[PDB]
RNA sequence: AGCUUGACUGCGAGCGUGACGGCGCGAGCAGGUGCGAAAGCAGGUCAUAGUGAUCCGGUGGUUCUGAAUGGAAGGGCCAUC
RNA sequence: AAUUCCUUGUCGGGUAAGUUCCGACCUGCACGAAUGGCGUAAUGAUGGCCAGGCUGUCUCCACCCGAGACUCAGUGAAAUUGAACUCGCUGUGAAGAUGCAGUGUACCCGCGGCAAGACGGAAAGACCCCGUGAACCUUUACUAUAGCUUGACACUGAACA
RNA sequence: GUUUAUUAAAAACACAGCACUGUGCAAACACGAAAGUGGACGUAUACGGUGUGACGCCUGCCCGGUGCCGGAAGGUUAAU
RNA sequence: UGUAACGGGGCUAAACCAUGCACCGAAGCUGCGGCAGCGACGCUUAUGCGUUGUUGGGUAGGGGAGCGUUCUGUAAGCCUGCGAAGGUGUGCUGUGAGGCAUGCUGGAGGUAUCAGAAGUGCGAAUGCUGACAUAAGUAACGAUAAAGCGGGUGAAAAGCCCGCUCGCCGGAAGACCAAGGGUUCCUGUCCAACGUUAAUCGGGGCAGGGUGAGUCGACCCCUAAGGCGAGGCCGAAAGGCG
RNA sequence: AGGACCGAACCGACUAAUGUUGAAAAAUUAGCGGAUGACUUGUGGCUGGGGGUGAAAGGCCAAUCAAACCGGGAGAUAGCU
RNA sequence: GGUUAAGCGACUAAGCGUACACGGUGGAUGCCCUGGCAGUCAGAGGCGAUGAAGGACGUGCUAAUCUGCGAUAAGCGUCGGUAAGGUGAUAUGAACCGUUAUAACCGGCGAUUUCCGAAUGGGGAAACCCAGUGUGUUUCGACACACUAUCAUUAACUGAAUCCAUAGGUUAAUGAGGCGAACCGGGGGAACUGAAACAUCUAAGUACCCCGAGGAAAAGAAAUCAACCGAGAUUCCCCCAGUAGCGGCGAGCGAACGGGGAGCAGCCCAGAGCCUGAAUCAGUGUGUGUGUUAGUGGAAGCGUCUGGAAAGGCGCGCGAUACAGGGUGACAGCCCCGUACACAAAAAUGCACAUGCUGUGAGCUCGAUGAGUAGGGCGGGACACGUGGUAUCCUGUCUGAAUAUGGGGGGACCAUCCUCCAAGGCUAAAUACUCCUGACUGACCGAUAGUGAACCAGUACCGUGAGGGAAAGGCGAAAAGAACCCCGGCGAGGGGAGUGAAAAAGAACCUGAAACCGUGUACGUACAAGCAGUGGGAGCACGCUUAGGCGUGUGACUGCGUACCUUUUGUAUAAUGGGUCAGCGACUUAUAUUCUGUAGCAAGGUUAACCGAAUAGGGGAGCCGAAGGGAAACCGAGUCUUAACU
């Protein structure tokens, strides 16, 4: 905090209570007594638990029959009303896309549907599996996870 | 000051 | 995140100075005197359901000691008589009897009396 | 009063007393001794006071260590100041 | 005695009465010769003692004159403050009670006065003790050091006894 | 005469005078890492330090301790 | 200080001794209802329930379980101008921290559940800041040089303006300047704030005006103490001296 | 003539009273001391913090002094409340 | 019925108490953000004698302040963008400019740029005083303009003591000077504190002072390490390792070798010949690409209900590489500004190059190979290393080699072996920082917080000065900011009227708490003694009703009862602390280590830095564990002790 080291008053005679700063944080204006700081967060998660923990959704997904299966998803041009009618022809919505190679035209039609997110198997996390409804992967894509889990 | 004790 | 302490210490004293309504002064103003008054009265309102049971049996004896004589016979006497008697009537009711019902109180009167004779 | 060096070296079942550092008692094993014919006794003195941690440094020994290698210095270990 | 503890030493003067004052004695606890001894005219808002004059200093206070205090109109503070429905006495009790026990007294509320109490207000006792607190000062405390002082080498050479 | 501005004005400080002591001038001594400056544009009848404190009569004995001054034989003793 | 050596009244027992039977007397014990801990054994659990025994004063302090606040996800969800947050009453509810509903005010935000992180809970620190009390409508209104009356102006006059008396200073309490200040000067207008009261007045607010030099002063020429100082001398640097 | 005498201006501060939330963070009133000198006063200059200055009281150095003020080391340290 | 006596007794409230209703004061709470904080990715890393940073005074239709500008003074010229509206703000008004391109506005490049300030012609109390020389004009009175500081270097001309000479002097050219947040190198260099005191030691080569530089700086191409095998300049990160050591062997301090990475770069003089001007790099002219300094286009919605107002509810449509964000009368993909995306530079400029010109000189051969130096004695300092047995580096003082047939090092020292060539110099990247510019982000703040400063704040104010240093946000959608009437002093203030959804939103303005102060109503209270309550309880007042008994308010009388905190053996204590209310105010964070719970894997577990189109995957360098005993060599389910073990 700003300004001077200056003792505010004699230590004694006054009669009022001693004072040593102007800056103790008791005093308004005075400084937090345990101000934050800048940190990091992150935490360490073992390859084996990040692994692990995985498989359990992926596993859950089945189970709770929120995982789709395709052989192709793809759109012939980038116009987002194209995707918008095909998720609606399968009653799709909250999807979560994963394609084992990233068609730019697909990439393209998902940006504005905020309801829909696409990703390239590589690119798997475990809250958004957790967090849309449904979860679309193709043929290819199960693979290449299958692999990236082993 | 004052006379003191 | 900073949080401010003004919506809940504004709910927290308002609860203890309406407990204080009714005290003189500040007692029922000023939270640092109503806190103490609360709390005494709390210590008071646990005591005194004890005493109030003492309280009581003390007027009923007397009130059976009064009515008792007026037939008499002391109160020593008396309940000494209903318990060879094996009457259970407990102090509570016969200090009732005795203002509500005198002719019923000579009749339990005459009966320790045979009791003790 | 005669003869001697047990006022020995390595250990030690098991105990006593201390918060601890410590202090104390001890049969019996191995080696090598003294006295006694022998059984045996001797690990100082009828017992309980006569004393001072660690660090640092000195002296002697030693089958340890030795900054490329062979030594050496310095260090360790043992006895003692 | 600006020094003398015992001590108001003892004797004399001054007073009706003198632990102070003046003179003397010498038993100088514990004077003393330049950290000076003993005198000394003048001087001092200097210490002590006595006398004349003067006087409300006093016996012993009285009256009077102004400014406040008092009442009315206007303006308008402060120290202090746990809350109060804020008596006496005797006892008890963190041992000195408005507040507890027993008991006595006491209609409710102001104004002018006095200060016995609220261990009244003001200041985290300045005395005392403590802190392996601080400061500044002293010295033949300890360890340093500026300065002063000694010697060697350098700048720095020649000849001879 | 001076002094504790703001509780002490005095018997305290200063004083003229006295004594000791240091200083031969690039003085002693003081302020300065030094240069330099004061002393002093002075020169022992001058300058510095110390104690005493007009004036009058005076200022007695002790050099063992501490200090200072002089000495150098011998003992001891640094760098080298 | 005042009975003051039964707590008091009072007592010839209402004292003392001995014996005896009643009764009063506590949060002790019993009765009735509720809660919780620790064991044991089971309707059977699957981790909770049942039967039973026993326990439940507490500082320093150890162990267990929770409430509420702000913020992030769930949340581009849910509630809300047919009225959010916040404020103020009321009723219900839990063992407590608390929760829920709703009348009035308010006028645009709030946020379930389950998780996550803390500037997460105040009566004290002669704590800090702001506001408001008390003493109290009390003390005081700042030199004991002194006022009185008539007229004017004005909403209003002890205090302003004019007049006549009275008093005070006169080696100043008069007059002119330097230093310092900086518009306080003069005029008109206003009286909220300032003026220790009132105010029509003012050194107050607002607008305008006012300071004229060859000769007065500064500037200027000349120097003192002293300052700075080319080169210079000296000093780790900065600098010192001259 | 005079660190001569009496006494105003001027400089000081011996006594008493008042005041002590003062008219005033050192004054007022009535008396008091020096007043041609080691006097007093205006303007300017110089000396700086273990330093200055001191007719010496540890006195003064901007209402502060047995070591000024401001900023920094710095949230010194506090077996204490 | 009358009189007298005896007994009992309501109606008083000067004021006060409790409750409730309604106000005042005050500015908490909630909501808000044109202000802060911490970052990420880029840029820039300086400005100045061509006169800086920072100021003074001016400048408008202009009284003040702010912003801009400088006597050409909220501006002038030119080139571009853009344009239907403008003449900066508080802040209106007046007088005007402009509308198809010479209004204004935005960008490049120019011009003007008072006085002070390094301040530079001399002086000085900053914003002032006084000149000299030379040009040019003149109205004869005077004007305008330029130059004139110091130091360093170079050149010319002069020139002592002193013959030559030199010192010195004059003149010209070139350069410097001052300011600025952090980072960097060097010269100096504390103490508090810890050690439970303190002196070696620590704090610490820190704070601070001084000098110098750059966009980075420094270091740097082995007289280095290693260990008989080899590596190969410097710098930075993770390990090694809190290990080996140092140490009043105390408190503490603390490597390297070796391994994994980021980045990667090597050269020249000590010198001649040959061949010449080939490498490479510095300046600078030209050209291309690309970034910057103004910009351009940029999709898709209306019906009805509530409402002051529609962005909300309900119904039916459409856009999307655009559902980032902001505004509009309540919450908007389709109303507006933007966004995704595609375009644009007359002029200046940063980079990448290509290339012209100037400077440089590449390659080969032979030769050379840094002396008051290495080393030593004495005193210090740096190395983790405190003189220790102390290697190595620096040097204040005194000395002093050999020089490839030679020297340095391998932790006292000697021998062998290995390895490398000091006493000359240059060199990018990986690394450090942010006064400053742009975009974007936040389990950051939201007016006692965040910067001291959300507001005309480094201001007001305080101090001689250095320096210290505040308080102060919110009407409404829009001023529609209350015409007019009445009381009043041609007041203050108020009551109507009118505006608005609201005026109890009226500028003293959003919400408006508490303390504190009032007005009204119900009950109590003037024979009564104390922490002010608690248990019982009459009466009264008001509501509800099952009609004698419920709720709210009050509370005569009566039993019991000496605040809270702290500190203590112990407090009603007459021990401490608090006048009250509202806001703020104290067990945190980082990194090691150990134990517990819980999850994964299990004789195995786990990665760090870093890479990564990045919470993935890679990276196993390392670390803990599965073997201990001993001082150690060493042995090993055993080992040490001892000649040996019962
Ligand atoms: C037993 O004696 C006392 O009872 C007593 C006294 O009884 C009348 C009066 C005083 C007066 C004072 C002082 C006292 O101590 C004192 C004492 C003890 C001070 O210490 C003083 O207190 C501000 C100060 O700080 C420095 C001073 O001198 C260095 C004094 O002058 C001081 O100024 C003061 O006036
Ligand atoms: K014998
Ligand atoms: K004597
Ligand atoms: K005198
Ligand atoms: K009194
Ligand atoms: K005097
Ligand atoms: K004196
Ligand atoms: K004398
Ligand atoms: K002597
Ligand atoms: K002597
Ligand atoms: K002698
Ligand atoms: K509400
Ligand atoms: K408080
Ligand atoms: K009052
Ligand atoms: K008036
Ligand atoms: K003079
Ligand atoms: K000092
Ligand atoms: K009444
Ligand atoms: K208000
Ligand atoms: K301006
Ligand atoms: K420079
Ligand atoms: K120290
Ligand atoms: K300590
Ligand atoms: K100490
Ligand atoms: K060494
Ligand atoms: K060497
Ligand atoms: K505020
Ligand atoms: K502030
Ligand atoms: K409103
Ligand atoms: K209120
Ligand atoms: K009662
Ligand atoms: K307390
Ligand atoms: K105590
Ligand atoms: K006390
Ligand atoms: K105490
Ligand atoms: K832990
Ligand atoms: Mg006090
Ligand atoms: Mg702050
Ligand atoms: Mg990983
Ligand atoms: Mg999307
Ligand atoms: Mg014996
Ligand atoms: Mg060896
Ligand atoms: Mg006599
Ligand atoms: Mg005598
Ligand atoms: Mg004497
Ligand atoms: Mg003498
Ligand atoms: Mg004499
Ligand atoms: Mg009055
Ligand atoms: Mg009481
Ligand atoms: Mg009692
Ligand atoms: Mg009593
Ligand atoms: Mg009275
Ligand atoms: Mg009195
Ligand atoms: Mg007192
Ligand atoms: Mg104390
Ligand atoms: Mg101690
Ligand atoms: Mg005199
Ligand atoms: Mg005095
Ligand atoms: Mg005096
Ligand atoms: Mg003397
Ligand atoms: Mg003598
Ligand atoms: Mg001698
Ligand atoms: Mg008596
Ligand atoms: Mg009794
Ligand atoms: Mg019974
Ligand atoms: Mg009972
Ligand atoms: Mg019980
Ligand atoms: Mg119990
Ligand atoms: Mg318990
Ligand atoms: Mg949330
Ligand atoms: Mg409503
Ligand atoms: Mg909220
Ligand atoms: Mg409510
Ligand atoms: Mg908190
Ligand atoms: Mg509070
Ligand atoms: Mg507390
Ligand atoms: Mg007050
Ligand atoms: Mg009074
Ligand atoms: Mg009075
Ligand atoms: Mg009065
Ligand atoms: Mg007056
Ligand atoms: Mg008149
Ligand atoms: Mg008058
Ligand atoms: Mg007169
Ligand atoms: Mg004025
Ligand atoms: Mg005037
Ligand atoms: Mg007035
Ligand atoms: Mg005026
Ligand atoms: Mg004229
Ligand atoms: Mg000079
Ligand atoms: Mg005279
Ligand atoms: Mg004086
Ligand atoms: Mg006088
Ligand atoms: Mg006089
Ligand atoms: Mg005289
Ligand atoms: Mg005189
Ligand atoms: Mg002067
Ligand atoms: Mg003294
Ligand atoms: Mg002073
Ligand atoms: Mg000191
Ligand atoms: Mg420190
Ligand atoms: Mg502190
Ligand atoms: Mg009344
Ligand atoms: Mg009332
Ligand atoms: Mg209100
Ligand atoms: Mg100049
Ligand atoms: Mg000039
Ligand atoms: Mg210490
Ligand atoms: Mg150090
Ligand atoms: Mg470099
Ligand atoms: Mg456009
Ligand atoms: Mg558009
Ligand atoms: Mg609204
Ligand atoms: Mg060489
Ligand atoms: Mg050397
Ligand atoms: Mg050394
Ligand atoms: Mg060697
Ligand atoms: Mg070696
Ligand atoms: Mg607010
Ligand atoms: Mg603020
Ligand atoms: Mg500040
Ligand atoms: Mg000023
Ligand atoms: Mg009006
Ligand atoms: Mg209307
Ligand atoms: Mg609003
Ligand atoms: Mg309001
Ligand atoms: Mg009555
Ligand atoms: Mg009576
Ligand atoms: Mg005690
Ligand atoms: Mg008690
Ligand atoms: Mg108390
Ligand atoms: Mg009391
Ligand atoms: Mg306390
Ligand atoms: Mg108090």
């Amino acid at each position: 905090v700003t300004g001077s080291g200056k003792k505010p008053w004699r230590q004694k005679g006054t009669g009022r209570a001693r004072s040593g700063s102007i800056k103790s944080p008791i005093w308004r204006s005075g400084g937090v007594t345990f101000a934050a700081r800048p940190q990091d967060h992150s935490q360490k998660v073992n390859k084996k638990m990040y692994r692990g923990a995985l498989k359990s959704i992926l596993s859950e997904l089945v189970r709770q029959d929120r995982l789709i299966v395709v052989e192709k998803f793809s759109v012939e041009a980038p116009k987002t009303k194209l995707l918008a009618q095909k998720l609606k022809d399968m009653a799709l919505e909250d999807v979560l896309i994963i394609t084992g190679e990233l068609d730019e035209n697909l990439f393209l039609a998902a940006r504005n549907l905020h309801k829909v997110d696409v990703r390239d198997a590589t690119g798997i996390d475990p809250v958004s599996l957790i967090a849309f409804d449904k979860v679309v992967m193709t043929a290819d894509a199960v693979k290449q996870v299958e692999e990236m889990l082993a | 000051a004052a006379p003191q004790k | 995140a900073r949080v401010k302490r003004g919506v809940i210490a504004r709910a927290r004293h308002k609860k203890i100075l309406k407990q204080a309504k009714g005290y003189y002064g500040a007692r029922s103003r000023v939270y640092r005197v109503a806190f103490q008054a609360v709390i005494k009265a709390g210590q008071y309102a646990y005591r005194d359901r004890r005493q109030r049971k003492r309280q009581f049996r003390q007027l009923w004896i007397a009130r059976i000691n009064a009515a008792a004589r007026q037939n008499g016979i002391s109160y020593s006497k008396f309940i000494n008589g209903l318990k060879k008697a094996s009457v259970e009537i407990d102090r509570k009711i016969l200090a009732d009897i005795a203002v509500f019902d005198k002719v019923a109180f000579t009749a339990l009167v005459e009966k320790a009396k045979a009791a003790l004779a």
